[PDB]
């Protein structure tokens, strides 16, 4: 445990992540603090929102620490698909956020009361500062690749939510009408989900074993290529997939002439197949009978 | 496609040495611990005969003092010790890219002690004098180096005009040289003149070897 | 035992087409691909192109457009067809069986010199040279065999139908005017001539002539 | 639309899982309106879980008639990873829940409203004895020894039992803070059952081993060894695919002069006997 | 192991004819298409020649009249046609399973015309007499088919007790067949008799051929 | 130009260790597997293992426990060393390169043969033999040579060296009183006999015994 804080630190997003972690958490104690002084109704569930903020980020964090660990007989092909869970489960949430805009929204649209004990546009002014810092800090998100989209789509969604309570605010205390307030809601959730879906459409494909996007165009080509090479047959099984960001595993099986140079023929699909992009492949040389 | 150039063009060696033959690619002709680059040998008037494969490998049924080595774009051809019989062209193929292509070539001279040459003539044959030609021919066998002077004397005159020089490959068995020389000529021209001679000068000796004949 | 021949027309005119047939023994086109490569003294080696057991083939790109190789299995043959032929494809072509799992070419057939060109075949003359009288007589005794006037290449000389291999030295023919001059050598103990029968033998596949000729002293 | 006519009649199986996600949703419908009109969220909180124990059942539906769908150049493999995303989509979709549930739970911690439906406990009972129902003479919503049973039967009784004991405690002995703790239960409760399903679908989805073929593994390593003319293997990978659907590669070096044919029919063969689909052999041939 | 049973374990063909060897495996010997199976000849006094690979394949080097068939479990060797120089024993060898195992063989014996024996017979040598025993050789030479009888006479009386006997094989050019009758004895015996006979009943004829010497 | 050749000892006592050594010429060790392979008229032809060119040995299951193969690239040789010898082993053992890419034989060694016995090795004793006076002269005559009292196998029987080989008829040897016999005869033309020398000569390699016998007539 001594050591596993000293991996954090040495990569930069695991140290970004941390330390962004980290300013969540105090001011989670600072508003403890703060609504322990006798003013939970709102500040509370403010508080406990964004501790599930907190989580996200925590979930990130990890995500960007097991994705370096060695592989091993369980785990061949390393832990590196949790940088692509991780972009999943923070985009699926996100989803999920929405609806929490969207249905509480309308209880504040078709519903009179307007009970509030927001503490004085205080908490919210500086959750947008500290949603300032963490829109700078992770510009490059919008393996790390979709752990850092997934946490960038996360604070971008949580300058959003400042936003549309801040303008809220400013509506009714000096124009004085009330509905902005839902109108800014769901236009907070449509945004959230529209941002949101680029990411968990990546995601998808890569979980789902497709062919990747960056890859499909020239792998025709790719297979013209091999085809053209002086003793290949015929292709078959051809499958390409998406191990983490960058990452293209292929597999293949080759039909050659009975005395065909398997040596050269091995090499040369080799080099097709790296100069398109695939780091991994597998070519299965068949010996046809005639 | 790939070029492949065999220098030296040609080289000499002599008996019980070590004979080094060098080819050079443009590209790497390479892929994953393999060297497609194959060596082969053609004596004369005989099709090429397969000596190495990818580079390093004996072919079935070649003799051991053949051997390769190189890798990428310098490949290296060691025959040790040199015999009589390895006087051929030996030639690089690529194979790593499409098409196939072969190395310019490169003989190999086997030097052995130089021998004075065994000098013959011959005159018209009575078919040929019906025919309406007439050459005589001088024929020059087993002699060492290539380099000869061939001169042809019409009763003591030069000739250069009407000659045909033909040279054989190096033997492949005591490494020596032919060298056949023909002069042809008209009715008249031949019918003119009584004494017909041809010289050869060799590095053997000095004094031109001299075969003679009248009418 | 794996050996291979090449059938085809000696002389073939300009923009005309060449046809080789290569049959093959000791070994099967059903698993076995088959090389196609000419030699001339311009340029070289040079690979034509190759046919695979299942009917594939693969040619050299600067004779794509003007190049055919296929096959019989049943009666293991090749055939080699190329269309507009012009003087720079005089050369020995070969079929070649490829070396198995390399691209290697392991065995070669004797190769057949096409010569493309516009001049009528003419059958080889033949004439013998016997030492001018008898003067140097030696231990050793010179025989010559003549041939003048033939085209194209090439022709196959020998003496006393190949038994006697030793002492040969023919000689690379030259052209003049569109026509082929061949000298032959041999040399003979002095006791083996003209005690007994020498002769030169001449073969011209072109144009299908055999000549004997018996050398005799003059 | 009109095909459905004639499938409601001829059904046994389908007809449980008819009747099953009728009256499930129903009566996850029934109690959302009654939390809502009250102000108890163990009764929210309960609807929310079998509302999600029948989306699990739809989308398993949904999803196998997407992995019938054809494979084509996008999708090689098929579409047969929607069954597992499907049911780790879901599962995520409860935890979420479960995860706010707690949250809002928790709030009523601190501050505790109190409002009563004269229905409460009647809703209550029902819904235990729906889920009952639902659990043994239908034999479907099985979320999921001592674990089978708590992830068969407890998992979905004992948020019934919850609501029903703060029915209870709300009318009769009268205190305010049954619900905000029961949620709370609940939550831990939801979260508990999913955890499996998360970490089969995660293991599947990481790319790991299938765990049936894990102690199988070495002695086919050994068996592809023990091949005359085989030096070495090399970078082995064996993935799930779909349930009970293998995809394995590796490479082998060989002799220089090894028969790849035989090696590579008896390394297909070995596999083949360890349950493995797809096998992706890459033979090499050594320098020496 | 695989168990491989050739039947039949001797077959008599004809020239000019075909002759079929089956090979049958107790399990499979398959794998993705190929079969792993092999035809060795084996010469007398030779090691074995492998003629067919992977029981389709050609080696090559070996002649057009072999051919193999079959799958799976079956296999069949065909010589068509059978020429003189097809007298040897032929093995089927698997490879599917280590380790390797051959088959128990059949021997090809190649149907000709029927031949009478040479019959010669070698009184013991000097060197043989003054060394201590008596050798008395019958060579029976160029004789078809197989089944012969040889007896031994002393001055007309039978001795079936010190003779021996030896066979060879068939011969590669015109399949016909030697046969060695020795009889050993002591010095005393020898010299006790004085004519020994030797007799040979054949086929062919029904007169046995007859060969005598004395003292 | 593909050969094996394998030196052994012909004769081993029981229960001890058999060393044999292939030398190959025509291939290297370096990409070619050896195959060892032993034949016996009880068993038939049993493998007994490979070795492959990184150093790999495979071996026979029932002679895992008393059989070791290793080998020498630089000096092109194979070891095969086999222990506690009992009486089944006696076998003629053949080292075979392995054919590429299959699992066939394509080239095999003339093979050691190995006798295992507690009898010990016997120098050979040659007799002539001349045919009976003159009689039955012929065209045609026969001549005997008889190889009696030698172990183990084999010996070589030739005629002059080998010149002649055709009518040449050597018998199976025979075994009786744990020694051998054996017979050789030749068809050779009247008026060759007794004009010039016929020898027999018969080498026995356990024992390294040349005699040249001439038939000389009786
Ligand atoms: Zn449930």
């Amino acid at each position: 445990i001594s050591g596993w804080f000293r991996s954090i630190l040495s990569d930069k997003t695991s140290r970004n992540l941390f330390f962004f972690l980290c300013l969540n958490l105090s001011f989670a104690f600072v508003e403890l603090l703060y609504g322990i002084w006798s003013n939970c109704l709102g500040l509370i569930s403010d508080s406990f929102h964004m501790f599930f903020d907190s989580t996200a980020i925590l979930a990130g964090l990890a995500a960007s620490v097991i994705s370096k660990w060695r592989d091993n007989d369980a785990f061949s092909y390393g832990y590196v698909r949790a940088e692509v869970l991780a972009g999943f489960v923070n985009g699926l949430f996100l989803i999920f956020t929405a609806f929490f805009i969207f249905s509480e929204g309308v209880e504040r649209a078709l519903a009179p009361p307007d009970v509030h004990h927001e503490r004085l546009l205080l908490v919210s002014i500086l959750g947008f500062v500290v949603n300032l810092i963490g829109i700078f800090v992770f510009k490059h998100g919008g393996p790390s690749r979709q752990i850092l989209q997934g946490v960038f789509l996360h604070i971008l969604a949580d300058t959003l939510g400042s936003i549309g309570v801040i303008a809220s605010a400013i509506m009714m205390q000096n124009f004085g009408l009330m509905i902005a307030d839902p109108i800014c809601s769901i236009l907070i959730a449509i945004l959230i989900v529209v941002s949101v879906i680029p990411l968990l459409r990546e995601s998808v494909g890569i979980l789902m074993q497709r062919t990747p996007p960056l890859l499909e165009n020239s792998l025709p080509q790719c297979y013209q290529r091999v085809q053209q090479l002086q003793g290949v047959y015929s292709l078959q099984e051809q499958h390409f997939w998406t191990l983490c960001s960058d990452v293209y595993v292929g597999t293949l099986k080759l039909i050659v002439a009975p005395d065909a140079d398997a040596r050269w023929i091995l090499s040369q699909t080799h080099n097709i197949f790296t100069q398109a992009g695939v780091r991994q492949l597998y070519v299965q040389i068949d010996f046809a009978a005639m | 496609d790939i070029v492949l150039t065999q220098s030296p063009a040609s080289l000499a060696v002599s008996l019980r040495r070590r004979a080094t033959i060098s080819c050079r690619a443009s590209e790497s002709v390479d892929g994953y611990g393999h060297s497609f680059m194959h060596w082969y040998q053609q004596k004369s008037g005989q099709p090429p005969k397969l000596l190495i494969y990818r580079a390093s490998n004996l072919e079935s049924g070649v003799p051991a003092r053949f051997s390769g080595s190189g890798s990428r774009t310098d490949f290296t051809l060691t025959i040790d010790p040199v015999e009589a019989d390895d006087a051929a062209t030996y030639y690089c193929q690529q194979s790593n890219e499409d098409p196939y292509t072969f190395g310019s070539g490169t003989k190999l001279e086997i030097k052995r002690a130089d021998a004075a040459p065994t000098v013959s003539i011959f005159p018209p044959s009575s078919e040929q004098l019906t025919s309406g030609g007439a050459s005589v021919v001088c024929f020059l066998n087993n002699f060492y180096p290539k380099d000869i002077n061939v001169k042809w004397k019409i009763d003591g005159s030069e000739r250069q005009n009407g000659v045909l020089n033909s040279w054989t490959d190096q033997d492949s068995k005591d490494s020596t040289y032919s060298m056949s020389s023909t002069l042809t000529l008209t009715k008249d021209e031949y019918e003119r003149h009584n004494s017909y001679t041809c010289e050869a000068t060799h590095k053997t000796s000095t004094s031109p070897i001299v075969k003679s004949f009248n009418r | 035992e794996v050996q291979l021949q090449e059938s085809g027309p000696g002389l073939v005119a300009p923009s005309q087409s060449l046809s080789i047939t290569c049959t093959v023994s000791g070994f099967s086109l059903t698993n076995y691909a088959v090389h196609w490569v000419r030699q001339s003294p311009g340029k070289g080696l040079e690979w034509l192109g190759v046919i695979w057991s299942n009917g594939r083939t693969d040619y050299n790109a600067a004779f794509i457009s003007r190049l055919s190789i296929s096959k019989d299995n049943s009666k293991s043959q090749v055939f080699f067809k190329m269309n507009s032929l012009q003087a720079d494809d005089t050369a020995i072509y070969y079929c070649a069986r490829k070396l198995a799992y390399e691209g290697a070419m392991d065995y070669w057939g004797q190769g057949t010199s096409v010569t493309v060109s516009s001049a009528k075949t003419t059958p080889p003359s033949v004439y013998p040279l016997a030492p001018g009288s008898a003067a140097q007589t030696n231990s050793m005794v010179t025989l010559g065999c003549l041939v003048k006037g033939y085209f194209p290449e090439p022709v196959t000389v020998t003496w006393n139908s190949g038994s006697l291999s030793s002492g040969v030295h023919t000689f690379p023919a030259v052209l003049q005017s569109d026509l082929y001059t061949l000298s032959s050598s041999v040399t003979v103990p002095s006791s083996t001539w003209p005690s007994e029968t020498v002769t030169c033998n001449v073969a011209h596949p072109a144009s299908s002539t055999k000549v004997d000729k018996k050398i005799v002293p003059r």
